[PDB]
RNA sequence: AGGUUGACCUCGGAUCAGGUAGGAGGACCCGCUGAACUUAAGCAUAUCAAUAAGCGGAGGAAAAGAAACCAACAGGGAUUGCCCUAGUAACGGCGAGUGAAGCGGCAACAGCUCAAAUUUGAAAGCUGGCUUCGGCCCGCGUUGUAAUUUGGAGAGGAUGCUUUGGGCGAGGCUCCUUCUGAGUUCCCUGGAACGGGACGCCACAGAGGGUGAGAGCCCCGUAUAGUUGGAAGCCAAGCCUGUGUAAAGCUCCUUCGACGAGUCGAGUAGUUUGGGAAUGCUGCUCAAAAUGGGAGGUAAAUUUCUUCUAAAGCUAAAUACCGGCCAGAGACCGAUAGCGCACAAGUAGAGUGAUCGAAAGAUGAAAAGCACUUUGAAAAGAGGGUUAAAUAGCACGUGAAAUUGUUGAAAGGGAAGCGCUUGUGACCAGACUUGCGCCCGGCGGAUCAUCCGGUGUUCUCACCGGUGCACUCCGCCGGGCUCAGGCCAG
RNA sequence: CGGGACCGAGGACCGCGCUCUGCAAGGAUGCUGGCGUAAUGGUCACCAGCGACCCGUCUUGAAACACGGACCAAGGAGUCAAGGUUUUGCGCGAGUGUUUGGGUGUAAAACCCGCACGCGUAAUGAAAGUGAACGUAGGUGAGAGCUUCGGCGCAUCAUCGAC
RNA sequence: CCCACCCAUACCCCGCCCUCAGGGUAGAAACGAUGCCCUGAGGAGUAGGCGGCCGUGGAGGUCAGUGACGAAGCCUAGGGCGUGAGCCCGGGUCGAACGGCCUCUAGUGCAGAUCUUGGUGGUAGUAGCAAAUACUUCAAUGAGAACUUGAAGGACCGAAGUGGGGAAAGGUUCCAUGUGAACAGCGGUUGGACAUGGGUUAGUCGAUCCUAAGCCAUAGGGAAGUUCCGUUUCAAAGGGGCAC
RNA sequence: AAACUUUCAACAACGGAUCUCUUGGUUCUGGCAUCGAUGAAGAACGCAGCGAAAUGCGAUAAGUAAUGUGAAUUGCAGAAUUCCGUGAAUCAUCGAAUCUUUGAACGCACAUUGCGCCCGCCGGUAUUCCGGCGGGCAUGCCUGUUCGAGCGUCAU
C-alpha cells in the first residue's frame, strides 16, 4: 500500500502519463530483464533496452527465437528484432512488433553510458543490501 | 419560522473541511512550537472574575496583567512581554484580592522562570547559571497555569457549635426591608428636607 | 454543476398547431437551434431536482451507544460459533478468545512479514489468511472504473498494546491481505463487526487482554450495561423443576386428529 | 551705473536628469450606485433587497484593529472568526414578515507611530550629481528636516544600582539529484497465459498501471531507512574579542504636564437600521467647550455617579475564496449521461451586430488493411488467402426495435386484433427403462459373535491392534417368489 | 327395489357406533385390459360455435362534445435542505447531548477529553415582584393484578377538598 | 287456468387459493415456534388509507460463488416455476466480466405530456419535373452522348440587347492540364464541381493630397464614475529679421 | 391456383439500442501567491523537405544557447553514431537569448502597409541630388537641473 501523500493510484492518471509519456520516460519504460549469467555478471536486474542488443523472446508465439534488436520504435512501445518478422499479402518482409517486457537481453551493446548505468545499479544495489544487512 | 425568503442558496456554508482545518491547526501549533523551543507556546495571562452578575461567580484567563501587578511583583514592563508574560494596561485593580493573587501568580512564574543569558560566554547577575539550566520543563502555560479553583467550593463541613445565627428578623424579611429602603431613599430624605425647613421656619 | 442544462438562450415558441410549448434554442446554422432545453425530459437539459452538496452526508450517534454496540461486537467475538457464522476458518484454532504472548509480538519479533505470517500459521489463523488469499476477486460494475477494483474477505484482526508490544508489528502485519491491526484503547466497530454482522476473529496479545478492563474503565461517563435477562437459557428455565411443577397439564399434543 | 544692479515670491518652457500611472484579471475583498419579477387577495408603507445588473479601487488574502468600547459586575479589556446568546430584545398596512447586541466557551493572539515643546553652546536631517569611494558640490529645508515625548504617560529633579557592540560557528531543517525485494520453474487449455494445477520465493513493498485474457516476484513503479551530487536561505548548542565617549532600564517626588474645529453637537431633508420613542450615513442651515467632551438604547430640567478620551496614522495571525497554478481523492456520470465541448469545441455553422452555437468516441493482440488469377469502363464481384475469428473488410466490437427483401407455412365474399372451448397440422417438455425384500445354487474375500490391551467419549457407548477357520459376516453372478413402480381405460 | 350423472379431500392407531369371527362406523378400494410412446399432456398457426366498442384525459350527476395518440428505441416528472408535529425502534435517565474546540490516529475514518452551552428539572404576572405537603401527598365511587380472603388497590375516569 | 321443460357469477354439495377469527404444540425423541397441526366464517370496488413482495444503478459483509473448456448483452413457432410483477433452463450468436443471500444507499420501474433527441413507414414510384418561341444531320471522342466538340442547316436576343465595359458585393470563381464518387431536381465524356499547377508588372489610371455635410483630440468646465460638453474658448497655444 | 394484403419462422437488410470499456467531466480536500510601458491579456500575419487544422514557435520562426539523460525520429524521403562520443531525440530541465504587425499602445494617423520631424552611419559622379540602415519624438504627475515671465514683495 503507497503510504506517501505525492503518489497517486488512480487509474486515470497512470493511463494517461503511460500513454502520454515522452520518449525519455518511454525508455525507462521499455526496459527488459538481463539474463542469468549477465545478472550474475553485473549485478543487474532489468536494464533499459536500445539499439544493438541481442534478446531472446520468451512470451508470445515468437517464443524461443533470439536476434539483435534492428529497432526501438518508442512510438507504440515496440522493438523490431532481426529475422522475427512475417510477410505480407505480397510476399514483402515487415517485422513484427515484441513488447521488452516478452524478452530477455543475453548480450549487451556496450559503450562507456552502458558501463556507467551498470556500474552505478550494481554499486546502488550493494549498498542497499550493505545498509539493510 | 423559516427564513428562507431570501436567495438563501447563494451563501450556504458547509463544512466538509473540518478534519482537514484540525490538521492544519495541529501542523501551524506543531511548527510553533518547534519555532518558540524551549519557551512554552503561549504566555502567561492572569486571573479575572467575569462581569454581571450572571457570571460573577466565576473566574478566568484574562488579557494582560495590570501595570499595578508588575510593579508589586517586581518585573518592569518592558522586560514582562519578553520573557512570556502578557501586559495588559486598560484593566485596573479596584480591589486587593484580585491583584494579591495575580501578584502571587507573577511570583510563581518569576521563581519557576529559567532565563538564558543573550551571551552564552558572558552570563550576567539577572541570567540563570548554567547548572540549574536543566529541569523538566514546560510548554503549556494554560496547563500549567490555568484556573485551578474557577468556582467557589460548593460544600463545607462546620461543627452543630459554630452555626450563624443569622440575620435578626429572617432572611426574607431582611431582603424585603433592603428592597423597600433602596424603593423610599428618596421620599424620606425629601421629607428629611421638609421637615428641617420646617423646624428653621418654626423654631 | 449549479448551471448544468441552464447555459442556453432558448424561449418558448407559443401556443399553435404544430409543436409542443416547450422552450426552443433560438438562432439558427446549427443542429441546436429550435431544439428544446430546460427541462427534465429534453436533451441536454437540467435534470429533476439536481443533487446539492449540503446534502446531510454524516450520521450523529450517541457515544453511549457506540460504546455499546463496540462491546456487544466484542462480547460476540468471543462466541465461536458467531465466527463460524461469519464465515471465519476457526477449525484449528485451539481456544477462543486467541491470546498469543506478548513476548513473540513485542518490539521487532514479528516486525518482518514473514515473521508475523509464520506466527499466523503457528497459532492457527492460517486457513483464515489462505482463504483472504485466494478469495481475491475482480469487481462487478463501475467500481473497477472508479477505483474499487478488487473485493476478498476479511481475516484476522490483531488487537494489541502499543505501549507493551510496541508499533513494529503493524508495520509486520500490513502487507498480509484481510489480516488487520488494532490498537487494544482504539477498538473500531467498522473492524469488530464488517458489514453489520458479528463474530470477527480477533487475535489478541497478553498485554491488550491484560489492559481491557483498565481501557473499559477509563471511560467516562459508560458503564457495562445491564442485561435485561440473567439466565438467557431459555430451556433450561423452561424445562426447570420451579415452572414444572406449577403448570397445568397439556390440554392436547403438536398433532391433533380430525374429528369429522 | 541707481532710468542701474540684485534678493525673493508666484507662474511657465525643455525629446532637460531620473522616475511613476494607465490595461488585464476580478471566485474571494473595499466602496459607490441601484431594480423589477416574487411575497403581501389586488396594492403607492412593506417584502424580494440595503440583492441582480452598472461604476471605481487592492491583495494573497482583503478589510478591521490596539476603545471618545462593553458594562453597572466581586467588573471585563485591540481586531477577526466558530458555537451559543436567539428566531430572543426590538420593528412592522389591512400583516405578510423582519431581526441584532453585551456576557460565556473556543481558534488566534502583538504591539505601536505622529501633531501639539526652543537643538538654540552651534539643521545635529535629507533628494540628486561627481568621485581617487576619503569625500566634495548643486540644492531641499527655519512658513521646521534629525534626536526627545504620545496619555499605558511623560518633562524636570533626587538617588543608587543594573543594561548594551561586533565576528566565527558545530549541528539541524527546506528544495532538486544517483540507487533499492522476489519465478518468466514444470504440465494442461489457449492465437497469445496475466487462466487452472504443482513446486517455490519476496514482503516497512499484496497501491496503481503496462505487457497478445484476472501478474507481489516480466517492466515501470510502490514501502522504508537511508545513500550519491549541487545551490540558496533560515534556525541554532557554543566560542573569540570592545567597553561606556555615549545612550537605556528601575525607585521616589514640590512642580509642570501642550493632547487633532466648519470638527463635535443641534435643527431640517433624503436614505438606512431590530434601533417607524433608543441606529448609522450624506446634504443645507446654525455652530462649540476646557475636568472640558462623548456615551450610559423614553422626551426635558436639576443634583450626582460610572466609563473611556473623537475629529491624525501603521500593524501579523486565527477568517473568505464558482479566478489562476500544482496535487490527492469520491457508496458521483459512463458518450441522448457527465461541463456546451472525452474527438483539429467555444470548433463547424448562423446573425449587420450585440450574440447564438452543435453533431461527432470503440477493426484487430499485431495491418497481418487481401498477394496472385479471372470478369468488368469503373465502382466492384468471384476464386484464392491474412487472422483464433472478415459471422471483425478503414460502411469496421457487440449489433435490439420500428421498417424492408428472399425462402418456407397459412388465411382472406365491405376491417383486423382479443376471451371461452374443441378440432387439424407443425413442433416439443416430462414420465418410463426397474428398485427393495426373501428362498436356492455358484464364486471372491475375511473390518462376523465373544474375549484381551490401548485410545476417545455422551462414562456406556465406540474405534484401533491379536482372536474367527468358514452352518458366521460382506460384496458379485445365475434362477424363483412377493411387494412397489409410467399413460389411458373397463 | 331399481336406472343415471359428477366427485374420492385425508393419510399408522385413537372416536361415536352397529346387523359384532366382522362392518357400508372420524373422506376409495379391489380386479382386469391395451400401450409404454408423442398414445396422454403442452406450445404455435389456422378454421369453427358462442362472447367481445379505442385507449386515456376532462366535464358534470352522468353521457355526448372536446383534446392527445403514424411507428419504434433511449430518456422523462412529489426530490433535497431547514424547522415543527404524531407514531415506531434504540441508549441513558432527573438528567441528557463526545464531534464549536482539544488530544490522538494505521489520517476526511475510528478512539478519547472537558469547560461553557442548549433542552428538561417551576410557575405566574404588563411589570415591580412573588413562588407550590393540614393529612401514611387527602376524602368518595369505580378499576387490572395480588391477598393472610379481612382486604391492599397500578394506570386511568368522575367528583369534593388542599397548596 | 293447468302440466312439463330452458338457464345467472343467485341458492345447495364438494375440491383448491387467500384473509380473518378461535384452539393446541418443552422437566423439549426438539422448531425456517417468524414453524407445524386442528376448526369455523368470509371473498365486487372509484376517491382514499394500509401491508407484503418483484425489478434497476451503486456500497459493506458473505457464498473458500460463476467465467476465454466462454462473463455480460442479444435472438428464439423450445421448455419449467409463480395468481402476478417476474425468476430459471435449453438452443443460436458473442467476446471479458458478472451473480445469489443479509444489510446500506438512490438521479430506481412509462403508452400517452400538439413530449425531448434519434431512426423509420403508408401515402408513393404518387404529386409532378409544362413562364422566358427550337431544334435537326454527319463525323470525332468515349464503356456510355438530346443537353461534349468540329462542320452542316434552322432559329432567337434586335443597340433601354441574351452585346462590349465598369461602381458596390464576392474572392480565385480567371487560364492550362487531368478527373472515380458527390453536386449540376434529368444524362453527362461537359462544368463557376473535384485535383495539381500558372496568372494581376504604372512618375502619367485610381488611392495617396484638398475640403464638403459631419466626426474626434487639445484648453477649460460638468459628472460618484464608465465618460459628457467643448473645436476657438476666460490658453504664456510663434514665426521672421538684425547685431564688432 | 398465382399475384396482392396480412400473420408466424429462418436468413439477409435498415438503423444504432443494449452490454463492456474510458488519456473526459463533476464534487470535495490539501498546498502556493506569481500578469503589465524592462510593453501584458487578446488579435493578426507568418515559420516544417513533403501540413490545411490542432500543437509548438517568431525572419535565430515545429526553433537557438545552457544543463541533464544517453541512441533515436518515423507516414514517406534523406541523412546518422568515429558507439568508447563537446552526442540522436517531435526527450527532459531551463537560469542565456531571439521574440514580425499590433494591442493600455506611445511622432501624427489608420476603412491608407498614408504622412512627418530630430540625430548619426553607409552606398551611388556628388558641398546641393537619390537610396538604404540604426537610434529617437505620446499624455498626466513627482523630485531635481536649466532657461525665463510678472512694480506681486523688497533692497540698491
Amino acid at each position: 500500500m503507497k503510504v506517501r501523500p505525492t503518489v497517486s493510484s488512480s487509474r486515470r492518471k497512470a493511463r494517461k502519463a503511460h500513454f502520454s509519456a515522452p520518449s525519455s520516460v518511454r525508455r525507462v519504460i521499455m526496459s527488459a530483464p538481463l539474463s542469468k549469467e549477465l545478472r550474475e555478471k553485473y549485478n543487474v536486474r532489468s536494464i533499459p533496452i536500445r539499439k544493438g542488443d541481442e534478446v531472446q523472446i520468451v512470451r508470445g508465439a515468437h517464443k524461443d527465437k533470439e536476434g539483435k534488436v534492428t529497432s526501438v520504435y518508442r512510438l507504440k512501445y515496440v522493438i523490431h528484432v532481426e529475422r522475427v518478422t512475417r510477410e505480407k499479402a505480397t510476399g514483402q518482409t515487415v517485422p513484427i512488433g515484441i513488447h521488452p517486457s516478452n524478452v530477455v537481453i543475453t548480450k549487451l551493446h556496450l559503450d562507456k553510458d552502458r558501463e556507467n548505468i551498470l556500474a552505478r545499479i550494481k554499486a546502488g544495489r550493494e549498498q542497499v543490501a550493505k545498509a539493510k544487512g | 419560522n423559516n427564513h428562507f425568503r431570501k436567495h438563501w442558496q447563494r451563501r450556504v456554508r458547509c463544512h466538509f473541511d473540518q478534519p482537514g482545518k484540525k490538521v492544519t491547526r495541529r501542523l501551524a501549533r506543531r511548527a510553533k512550537a518547534a519555532a518558540l523551543a524551549p519557551r512554552p507556546v503561549d504566555k502567561l495571562r492572569p486571573i479575572v472574575r467575569c462581569p454581571t452578575v450572571k457570571y460573577n461567580r466565576r473566574t478566568r484567563l484574562g488579557r494582560g496583567f495590570t501595570l499595578e501587578e508588575l510593579k508589586a511583583a517586581g518585573i518592569p514592563r518592558l522586560l514582562a512581554p519578553t520573557i512570556g508574560i502578557a501586559v495588559d494596561h486598560r484593566r485596573k485593580n479596584l480591589s486587593e484580592e484580585s491583584l494579591a493573587a495575580n501578584v502571587q501568580r507573577l511570583k510563581d512564574y518569576k521563581a519557576r522562570l529559567i532565563l538564558f543569558p543573550r551571551k552564552s560566554n558572558k552570563p550576567k547577575k539577572a541570567d540563570t547559571p548554567k547548572d540549574q539550566q536543566t529541569a523538566e520543563t514546560t510548554t503549556s502555560l494554560r496547563t500549567s497555569f490555568g484556573v485551578e479553583q474557577p468556582l467557589a467550593p460548593g460544600f463545607t463541613e462546620i461543627s452543630k457549635s459554630e452555626i450563624p445565627a443569622g440575620i435578626e428578623g429572617g432572611a426574607y424579611r431582611a431582603l424585603r426591608k433592603a428592597r423597600s429602603d433602596a424603593r423610599l431613599v428618596g421620599v424620606r430624605e425629601k421629607r428629611a428636607k421638609e421637615k428641617a425647613e420646617a423646624e428653621a421656619n418654626k423654631k | 454543476s449549479e448551471k448544468a442544462g441552464h447555459q442556453t438562450s432558448a424561449e418558448s415558441w407559443g401556443t399553435g398547431r404544430a409543436v409542443a410549448r416547450i422552450p426552443r434554442v433560438s438562432g439558427g446554422g446549427t443542429h441546436r437551434a429550435g431544439q428544446g432545453a430546460f427541462g427534465n425530459m429534453c436533451r441536454s437539459g437540467r435534470m429533476f431536482a439536481p443533487t446539492k452538496i449540503w446534502r446531510k452526508w454524516h450520521v450523529k450517534i450517541n457515544q453511549g451507544q457506540k460504546r455499546f454496540a463496540t462491546a456487544s461486537a466484542l462480547a460476540a467475538s468471543a462466541v465461536a460459533p458467531l465466527l463460524m457464522a461469519r464465515g471465519h476458518q476457526v477449525s484449528t484454532v485451539p481456544e477462543v478468545p486467541l491470546v498469543v504472548d506478548s513476548a513473540a509480538v513485542a518490539g521487532d519479533a514479528v516486525a518482518k512479514t514473514a515473521a508475523a505470517y509464520k506466527l499466523l500459521k503457528a497459532i492457527g489463523a492460517g486457513p483464515d489468511v489462505e482463504k483472504v488469499k485466494k478469495s481475491k476477486k475482480l469487481r462487478a460494475g463501475k467500481g473497477k472504473m472508479r477505483g474499487r477494483r478488487h473485493r476478498q474477505r476479511r481475516g484476522p484482526l490483531i488487537v494489541y498494546s502499543p505501549e507493551h508490544d510496541g508499533k513494529e508489528l503493524v508495520k509486520g502485519f500490513r502487507n498480509i491481505p484481510g489480516v488487520e491491526t488494532c490498537p487494544v484503547d482504539a477498538l473500531n466497530l467498522l473492524q469488530l463487526a464488517p458489514g453489520g454482522h458479528l463474530g470477527r476473529f480477533i487475535v489478541w496479545t497478553s498485554a491488550a487482554i491484560k489492559q481491557l478492563d483498565a481501557v473499559y474503565e477509563s471511560k467516562k461517563g459508560f458503564f457495562l450495561p445491564a442485561n435485561i435477562v440473567s439466565q438467557a437459557d431459555l430451556s433450561r428455565l423452561i424445562n426447570s423443576t420451579e415452572i414444572q411443577s406449577v403448570l397445568r397439564a397439556p390440554k392436547g399434543e403438536a398433532r391433533t386428529k380430525r374429528a369429522c
